[PDB]
Order: C-alpha cells, then sequence, then structure tokens
C-alpha cells in the first residue's frame, strides 16, 4: 500500500480556516448521548474501547477511530440503543467509517466474528445512514495535526514522527467522555502539546507555540493548557480492564 | 417509486446513469445513478458512501462548480440504492462534438477552464481529491457553466493515508499514479490539463493501450524528465523510457494558455502548479470574468 506524503496545495495555504469553520458547523446545543435512555456513558467509554482495540489491531488509517466516535456520537442522537445493541451499532459506525477514511475496508465477517448476524450488522449500517441522512463525513481531531504543525512552523522533517505520535494519543484521548465536549480543533492541539512533551522532537519547549496555538484557534492560553492537560488525562485513563 | 426513468446518459461501472422525470415537479429532470447493491456481505457499496458523505459535507457552501445530490432512493426488497442528482443538458464529451466547425472558440474554452479550476481550488481547500477527472465527468448547462461530477472515488485526504493502487481510466492519469506511487491533488491538475488541452483539439491527448504505452504517450510529448523529477520509490527506472512543441498536438494554442497547458502537465507533481495559483495566471487575465 501506497502511503500519502506531503501535498503542500493540500495542506500549506488557508486550508486551516477552513478546517475551523466547517468545525463550527456541528453547534453542539445538546448534551453528550442526552437522549438515550437506557445506555450510560460509562457505556460508551467501554464501547469506545473496543473500537479503538479493533481499529488498531486491524492497522486502519489514523482517521477511522475518530469518524467511528462521530459517527456513534451523532446517530445516537437521533436513535436509542439499548444494552444489548451498542456493540452492533458501534460494531456498524466501524464499517461505516473505515469504508470511507481507510484503502482497506473492515469486513462484515471482520465485525461478526467478534461480538449478530452478517444481515443484522448490513441491516444496522443502512439504519444509521438513513439516520444521517447519508451525511456521514466530518470534521476530526485528527485532521488538524499537519496544517497546525505548519502553521506552527514545526519543522517538515518532524512531521512524519510526530504526527504518527500525535494522532495515537489523540485516538486513545477520544476514548474519554469528558474530550467529546471539545472541538476538534483544541482537541488536536492539546494533543500535539501532549505528544511533543513526552518526547522531545526538537521541538523548543511546548510552552512556545502556546501563543500561535491560541492566536490560530482564537481561544485564549489558559484554554490551550487546560485542554493539553485533559488530552493527557484521557490518555492515562486509557484501560483495557475496563472490557 | 415516482421516477419514470426517460434514457441513459451514460453508465458508470457499479451502475448505470438514466435521465428521469418525477412527480416531484411537473416534468423536472433529475440525475439517477441507482447503484446495485447486491446481497453479497459487505453492505452498502463504499463508493456510495464516500460519494454522498463528501457531497453531503460541502453542499452548505452552494459552491457553483460542483454538482448537486438531490437525494437517496433505497429499495429492502438484492436491494436496489438509487442516487439522484440535478440533470444539466450534457458532459463535456457530448458538448465536445456537437459544436459547430472549427471547434470551440478560444474564449469559451478559457471560460470553463477558469469554471473548472475554480471547483478544484475549493474542493482542495477543503483537503478533498476528485481522482476521477474527465470529460465524462463534467457536466455542461446550456448557460454554459461548468459542474464536476462522479464524486465516486473522491475522499477526504491526509498525511500518511494508505493509497489505492488505481484510479483515473487512463487517458487522464498522472505520471505519478501510472508508475505506482504516492500521489495527492495534483492529480486532478494532471487531469484538467488533459482535459484542457483536449477543448481546444476535440479529441484525446493521451490515448494509450497500457500503462507503459501510456506513460509512453505521455512523456512523448512533454518529453523525458531528469533524474530528479522521478520517483525515488519505486518501480520501472527513468531508463525505462528512451520534447515535442505541445501546439504541434494542441492546434493552435495562446502563449500563455500553451504556458499553462505545460504547468499542468509538468511530471513532478511538486513542481505541478496548484488549481489556486492557477486562477492567478496570465491566461486569464481578461475573461468577462
Ligand atoms: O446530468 C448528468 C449527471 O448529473 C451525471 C452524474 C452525476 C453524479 C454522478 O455521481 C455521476 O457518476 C454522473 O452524469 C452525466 C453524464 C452524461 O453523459 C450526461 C449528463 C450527466
Amino acid at each position: 500500500n501506497r502511503a500519502k506524503i506531503d501535498s503542500t496545495t493540500m495542506k500549506d495555504p488557508r486550508v486551516l480556516n477552513n478546517l475551523k469553520l466547517r468545525e463550527l458547523l456541528l453547534p453542539k446545543f445538546t448534551s453528550l448521548w442526552e437522549i438515550q435512555t437506557e445506555v450510560t456513558v460509562d457505556n460508551r467509554t467501554i464501547l469506545l474501547t473496543w473500537m479503538h482495540l479493533l481499529c488498531e489491531s486491524f492497522e486502519l488509517d489514523k482517521s477511522v477511530f475518530p469518524l467511528s466516535v462521530s459517527i456513534l456520537d451523532r446517530y445516537l442522537c437521533k436513535k436509542q440503543g439499548t444494552k444489548k445493541t451498542l456493540q452492533k451499532i458501534g460494531a456498524a459506525c466501524v464499517l461505516i467509517g473505515s469504508k470511507i477514511r481507510t484503502v482497506k475496508p473492515m469486513t462484515v465477517s471482520k465485525l461478526t466474528y467478534l461480538s449478530f448476524t452478517n444481515l443484522e450488522l448490513i441491516n444496522q449500517e443502512k439504519d444509521i445512514l438513513e439516520a444521517l441522512k447519508w451525511d456521514t463525513e466530518a470534521v476530526l481531531a485528527t485532521d488538524f495535526l499537519i496544517p497546525l504543525c505548519n502553521a506552527l512552523k514545526i519543522p517538515e522533517d518532524l512531521w512524519p514522527q510526530l504526527y504518527e505520535a500525535a494522532s495515537t494519543t489523540i485516538c486513545k484521548a477520544l476514548i474519554q467522555p469528558n474530550i467529546a465536549l471539545l472541538s476538534p480543533g483544541l482537541i488536536c492541539a492539546g494533543g500535539l502539546l501532549t505528544t511533543i512533551e513526552t518526547d522531545n522532537t526538537n521541538c523548543r519547549p511546548w510552552t512556545c507555540y502556546l501563543e500561535d496555538l491560541s492566536s490560530i484557534l482564537n481561544f485564549s492560553t489558559n484554554t490551550v493548557r487546560t485542554v493539553k492537560d485533559q488530552v493527557s488525562e484521557a490518555f492515562s485513563l486509557y484501560d483495557l480492564e475496563i472490557l | 417509486q415516482q421516477y419514470e426513468c426517460v434514457a441513459e446518459i451514460g453508465e458508470g461501472a457499479y451502475g448505470k446513469v438514466f435521465k428521469a422525470r418525477d412527480l416531484k415537479n411537473g416534468g423536472r429532470f433529475v440525475a439517477l445513478k441507482r447503484v446495485r447493491v447486491q446481497t453479497g456481505e459487505e453492505g452498502m457499496p463504499l463508493s456510495t458512501i464516500r460519494e454522498v458523505a463528501v457531497l453531503r459535507h460541502l453542499e452548505t457552501f452552494e459552491h457553483p462548480n460542483v454538482v448537486r445530490l438531490f437525494d437517496v432512493c433505497t429499495v429492502s426488497r438484492e436491494t436496489k440504492l438509487t442516487l439522484v442528482f440535478e440533470h444539466v443538458d450534457q458532459d463535456l464529451t457530448t458538448y465536445l462534438d456537437k459544436v459547430p466547425e472549427p471547434g470551440v472558440p478560444t474564449e469559451t474554452i478559457k471560460d470553463m477552464m477558469f469554471q473548472l479550476l475554480r471547483g478544484l481550488d475549493f474542493l482542495h481547500s477543503h483537503r478533498v481529491v476528485h481522482r476521477d477527472l474527465k470529460p465524462q465527468n463534467i457536466l455542461v448547462t446550456s448557460s454554459g457553466q461548468i459542474k464536476l461530477a462522479d464524486f465516486g472515488l473522491a475522499r477526504i485526504y491526509s498525511f500518511q493515508m494508505a493509497l489505492t493502487s488505481v484510479v483515473v481510466t487512463l487517458w487522464y492519469r498522472a505520471p505519478e499514479v501510472l508508475l505506482q506511487s504516492s500521489y495527492a491533488t495534483p492529480v486532478d491538475l494532471w487531469s484538467v490539463g488533459c482535459i484542457f488541452a483536449e477543448m481546444f483539439r476535440r479529441k484525446p491527448l493521451f490515448r494509450g493501450s497500457s500503462d507503459v504505452d501510456q506513460l509512453g504517450k505521455i512523456l512523448d510529448v512533454i518529453g523525458l524528465p531528469g533524474e530528479e523529477d522521478w520517483p525515488r520509490d519505486v518501480a520501472l527506472p527513468r531508463q525505462a523510457f528512451h520534447a515535442q512543441p505541445i501546439e504541434k498536438f494542441v492546434t493552435d494554442i495562446d502563449e500563455l494558455g500553451k504556458d499553462l497547458l505545460l504547468k499542468c502537465l509538468t511530471f513532478n507533481p511538486a513542481k505541478r502548479i496548484s488549481a489556486y495559483s492557477a486562477l492567478s495566471h496570465p491566461y486569464f487575465q481578461d475573461l468577462e470574468r
């Protein structure tokens, strides 16, 4: 498989302005899984640990898991889910998410053998799509990594390694419910800072882009730091013993 | 259920594309792209999903140069997935024929090439790559407006993302693609160039039979690159092959335009002009714009 390299027109202009823009197009207005009356947040944290495990194990593109979570939350704003139904609902979000953001899709057999019939998953993928009016795609926390590095003037020869870790921790951080509040733009920043920190990549003290990030994302500096602390938290709270 | 199929207007690969009427508006014509979702076991076809996803994700922007997606019909009865788009009077290949001699007027070919670059600038500015540009995928309205269509292969392009070994008919595939290397937004610039060079002379600029013949036809024009513009990544050497004036192929092209057609048909992708800068290029200095 041929992985993609830098494209100066895709990640060097004012793609950032547009990412910030497209971000503010999924207004929040409602709480996390607010409507659900039978599944809780702790159920989400669990479900998400299994989805994260699925995407990591199968080496799917870093963008799959955070698109899967997006679908899942959105869908659970319009339809009800039951305790014995989440696993399948989530399976289906990974199916959809992977079909889009990665070259070799996660098949139905791969998700069934892991739990429904290979026709129960299918009617689930369907019920999710109609629910979202097929409006599947979205702005992912993971989308900001490069744009921010560039805007932050971080040197390109670092990008690959910097990107590699940043993505990983951000994915683990998204498992935590406290992060679903934050916007993908901030969630990313915090993730970059966190990665920059616990691994000096010849990057001036992580506490340098602290401003640029603020001037860039338009929030203050207390905001960016707070987020850096949160993502680092969500990251450490990641624990397989919940499965 | 309420769409009376009038006639096929070309068929894709996983489903034909019929033009139909509907009881929604008098006799309104909406483009119908119905995909055969055979009950294999994979669920909804990936293509159908990416496409609708992308289109549906930017719609709010109501960009002029992007085709509009009306609806998605699905009968659970295999299952039949019918995607309903807007209907334009004809695609570009159809226009590039029914045009009186001697072809399209040098100014009309400039106004579409602009509109065509306006869709890509938009697309790319949102990290999207329409990996399948070709005359058949461009909708030309009677009014003269240009619409990009068939986002079947379109996808949100992110760093270190893995890539499939194939896309773009052939006569529009970019060298890097024909070589089995990485790729990105530049692929569409190569196509736009091919489509640009194709608007003057009403016929494909690089019609080839295979990967070697196509790669050779392409080079047979731009000329063998330099040991610095060939992938160090993989495949056939640059020796694998052994610089004719671009006009010799494009029946009379303006010195500034002929300069643009080459900026798009640049072998090394990183040196290939971007749709952004392309809308700034001198070849557009004076259009009704
Ligand atoms: O009016 C047309 C149209 O809307 C589409 C179209 C729209 C969305 C797609 O995804 C697609 O593959 C084709 O094609 C065409 C092809 C022709 O020869 C002529 C007219 C149209």
